[PDB]
């Protein structure tokens, strides 16, 4: 196997090592030989691997590689037939073969394969567990939408589960319900002698409601609420619903609502609505009990509040009472309340409720002008001095910084929030504008190691969840894995590592991530999933059109194509076609449209075979536009806008790639492009982008709404702009 | 509040809770382990009107001498908007309704010795300090803790 790892890493000693090893021999080495051919040329390799398939390999490693090879060539027929032929030929190894098949198949969420594996495993299987697998896999398939197979899939799963009666636990019962109507679910769950879990209780109540079984549901919910201390709002609503349906009076229901709990106080509103009565008194009663609670507004504002209740906006001592009242009247001018409660009090790790009001005031004031952004940066930092763990203020502070060339200053906030593991997948994008430093590069690699860790942990979770019976949770493990496999946050992480690696001269990381791209081309070219969190900084606020972190999802894909093409050794034309289709529909700024046209012409000239006239046309466009007089359009008219360092960072990376290709593919026209980029650093420095930004900042006047020091922030922002911009200019 | 079973994909929508500075965000494997081994003891609170998670409970059962079992609370947290209305107390009390928990002898938990807040919370729920224990990212785990117990019927 050691010789095989050298072959993978590549490339001439590989064919010799296999020529020697195979000359000693057996099917494995021939599979290797024909992979090495595929690494040289492929039409032979498929014929040769097809030749191997028919010899019925009978060895697990050789089967795995074959099925891997055929799947790599979009030959799903053959990738499955290797295992099926082995199971057919050697049915005593059915379990072992099927589990290897399954463990290797998980990454590729082909529920037809899962169900096919489970079919073989259940035929040569004396296993209740395996029957459950097979049955559950029919539900998985049903979640894909070949509606013409749906009736069959549902009938096969139902009948497999019926074969396992009597049921031994709530997981098996759950699986059965996946193939049942609402009518059947009620009938089944009403006869279960085992105690139901929460999952099945909720399913039982939903079924009764759908069947209009309002006697059975009123009785059932009443049991949960009045005898089993559940105290569940959704269950309370079903209880009053079914109560009315079976003819109970309003008074009959309300007389049982004696405890002044939160859920019952809200329910009284829900009960007025249900009986076409007036909302007012029960809204007032909830407010009197809960106005000192931060929940009050969110609980009431979901109803249509009478204008009389809101009219009590006249003239308080309890801070949270004031917070709710200011929310009810949607008042955005709240510094007066801040001045009365600026001091953090209570538990040290609690946020100060005043900053629910101040954040609303700050968000309403945001107008995207750089003076307004800097002013509100000063206010956020000031609030965070006393309210040190308020995450919403922290997230917004990063968003504001993301509007400027202060790329230095976001990572300390992100890391002070102790983002780790899955939070990187959802919050990553806050680091979009961070500067290409070595410390940031190492942080990004650390983020990538989370991705490596999560990939292996969720795979094992899926294996253990199947081995244990936990069908209640399995679909969520599988979907979690799927959503993580090719997310925009993962690909941004790789794109960002590559960019900083090439801007700095650090080739240590570059070779690992180039190898990821060539390994996962099919994903790089596919559509990415999006699990980013654009909501948490709005929790308890109404989301409005405000400033955004400046993500660019199409550029992320194109960056990965760029690197994939640069390091393509056989045929780049397929990747350039994807590149050109994407740029044709890309939705870019003027500069980004030019950048990726420049990239496209650069890669076509260096990585494809062109006649001399095609070469000259593509190269002439690079020659005319690799000039500061053309590239100045990367400079925004608002010099303080973060787009300046974003575009400049991309220009620097593009020039590094020009130089890389000039080495790997020397030509007179590449040496001329290397020559053309030489004066960029001098020419961009002479534009004095730092000084002009410092002058605009010093000319800005500030009338902050509270007592703050602007000075310390102006200096930190000017120094950060300088450090980040000068690092880029010296890198041209 | 309503209570719902926790599912893995809830992890993607938990930042309002898990960005709290005392609320750890664990590895995928740790969350999934609780869902695999004690799936009923990992549930979430949810609020009207959008079904947003207002908090969650992660608990487990654990065997000793293993002729004698107990339940253990590993994590309770409540979103800031829904604090001081007994939601944490409700999540802890709901354990006592689960038959898997009722079949154990007691519920225990660890509170840091400096967390006078948490001790009182659990004391109000019927827990009492049983024993001080040694300790050894967001929380310094080297700080001593109180194991607190509540005997079950
Ligand atoms: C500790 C925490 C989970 C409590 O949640 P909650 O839903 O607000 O609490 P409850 O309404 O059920 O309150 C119960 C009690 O603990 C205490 N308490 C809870 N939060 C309080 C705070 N910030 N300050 C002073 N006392 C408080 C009380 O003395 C009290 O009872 P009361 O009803 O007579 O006021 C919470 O505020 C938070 O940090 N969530 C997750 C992180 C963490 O610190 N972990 C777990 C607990 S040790």
């Amino acid at each position: 196997e050691i010789i095989d790892f050298i072959d993978q890493g590549n490339t001439y000693a590989q064919s010799l090592i296999t020529k020697k090893l195979a000359k000693s021999p057996l099917f494995y080495h021939v599979l290797q030989n024909e992979i090495h051919l595929k690494s040289g040329q492929r039409e032979l390799a498929i014929k040769k691997n097809l030749e191997l398939l028919n010899r019925y390999p009978n060895d697990p490693l050789t089967i795995e590689k074959l099925s891997d090879f055929f799947s790599k060539m979009e030959m799903e027929k053959e990738s499955s037939l290797v295992y099926e032929n082995a199971i057919k030929k050697y049915p005593v190894s059915t379990e072992t073969l099927c589990l290897s098949w399954f463990d290797n198949s998980i990454e590729k969420y082909d529920f037809k394969v899962f169900n096919r594996i489970f079919m073989y495993l259940n035929k040569n299987g004396k296993s209740r567990l395996h029957t459950l697998w097979y049955a559950f896999s029919f539900h998985l398939l049903l979640q894909e939408g070949e509606t013409d197979k749906a009736s069959l899939y549902n009938s096969l799963g139902k009948k497999l589960m019926e074969g396992l009666q009597p049921f031994e636990n709530t997981q098996e019962i759950y699986v059965y319900t996946l193939f049942l109507s609402s009518k059947e679910i009620e009938q089944v769950l009403s006869g279960v002698t085992l105690p139901l879990d929460l999952e099945l209780k909720l399913l039982y109540m939903k079924a009764m409601k759908e069947n209009a079984s309002f006697e059975a549901l009123h009785a059932y919910t009443e049991k949960l609420l009045f005898k089993e201390k559940f105290d569940d709002f959704d269950t309370w609503k079903l209880w009053i619903l079914s109560g009315k349906e079976i003819g109970k009076s309003f008074e009959e229901l309300d007389q049982k609502l004696t405890l002044p709990t939160r859920n019952i106080s809200l329910l009284k509103i829900e009960l007025d609505i249900l009986y076409s009565r007036n909302i007012e008194t029960s809204v007032e009663n909830y407010y009197q009990k809960f106005n000192t609670k931060l929940c009050c507004y969110a609980d009431l504002s979901q109803y249509e509040l009478p204008t009389s209740f809101i009219g009590s906006l006249k003239n308080e001592e309890n801070l949270i009472t004031v917070v709710n009242n200011r929310k009810f009247v949607n008042q955005t001018d709240n510094w007066d309340v801040y001045e009365r409660f600026s001091t953090k009090e209570g538990a040290e790790y609690d946020s100060n409720p005043v900053n629910e009001l101040t954040l609303r005031t700050i968000v309403s004031d945001l107008d995207s002008s750089p003076q307004n952004t800097i002013k509100n940066i000063v206010l956020l930092k000031h609030l965070l001095e006393q309210d040190k763990y308020n995450y919403k203020l922290k997230l917004w502070l990063m968003k504001l910084y993301s509007q400027l060339n202060t790329n230095d200053l976001i990572f300390p906030i992100y890391n002070g929030l102790k983002i780790r593991m899955t939070q990187h997948e959802t919050l990553n994008y806050y680091l979009t504008t961070t500067n290409p430093s070595k410390i940031n590069l190492d942080a990004w690699v650390d983020i990538y190691r989370f991705y490596l860790t999560s990939k292996q942990e969720i795979k094992e979770s899926i294996i253990q969840g199947f081995d244990n019976g936990v069908f209640n949770k399995l679909e969520g493990f599988i979907n979690f894995s799927k959503r993580m496999q090719n997310s925009i946050s993962l690909n941004f992480t790789v794109a960002k590592i590559l960019q900083i690696s090439t801007i700095l001269g650090t080739d240590g990381y570059l070779n690992y991530f180039i190898h990821y791209l060539k390994t996962n081309e099919a994903l790089i070219v596919s559509d990415y999933t999006d699990n980013r969190d654009f909501k948490s900084e709005w929790n308890g606020l109404e989301k409005i059109d405000c400033i955004d972190v400046p993500v660019n999802d199409v550029a992320t894909k194109l960056k990965l194509l760029v690197y994939s093409i640069v390091f393509e050794d056989q045929d780049a034309s397929r990747l350039l076609k994807v590149f050109n289709k994407i740029t044709s529909n890309a939705k870019f700024s003027v500069f980004d449209n030019l950048l990726y046209k420049l990239y496209f012409n650069l890669l076509k000239i260096t990585k494809t075979k062109l006649n001399p006239q095609e070469t000259q046309s593509l190269y002439n466009y690079l020659q005319k536009n690799l000039k500061t007089d053309k590239l100045k359009i990367l400079i925004p008219e608002n010099l303080l806008s973060g787009e300046l360092t974003q575009n400049l960072t991309n220009l620097v990376e593009f020039i590094k790639i020009v130089k890389l290709l000039a080495k790997r593919h020397p030509s007179s026209y590449m040496n001329q492009l290397v020559n053309l980029v030489k004066p960029f650093g001098k020419e961009f420095k002479n534009l004095k982008l730092v000084q002009r930004q410092h002058e605009i900042i010093d000319s800005m006047d500030f009338e902050p709404p509270i007592s703050v020091d602007i000075s310390q922030t102006k200096l930190e922002i000017k120094s950060s702009i300088e450090d980040c911009v000068v690092a880029l200019l010296n890198s041209l | 509040t309503s209570i719902k079973p926790f599912q893995m994909e809830d992890l993607f929508e938990l930042n309002p809770v898990n960005l709290d500075p005392l609320t750890e965000n664990f590895n995928v494997s740790f969350y999934s382990q609780y869902l695999i081994e004690w799936p009923q003891l990992f549930y979430k609170s949810v609020e009207t009107p959008n079904g947003q998670a207002s908090g969650y409970m992660m608990a487990k059962t654990e065997g000793q001498l293993k002729k004698e079992w107990h339940t253990h609370i590993t994590a309770v947290t409540v979103l800031d908007q829904y604090r001081r209305i007994g939601l944490a107390s409700k999540l802890c009390l709901e354990l006592e309704n689960l038959t898997q928990v009722k079949d154990t002898l007691f519920i225990d938990l660890f509170v840091k010795v400096t967390n006078t807040l948490g001790r009182i919370l659990y004391e109000k729920l019927g827990y009492s300090v049983f024993r001080r224990v040694v300790g050894y990212n967001k929380i310094d785990d080297s700080v001593d803790a109180f194991d607190m117990r509540k005997l079950l019927p």
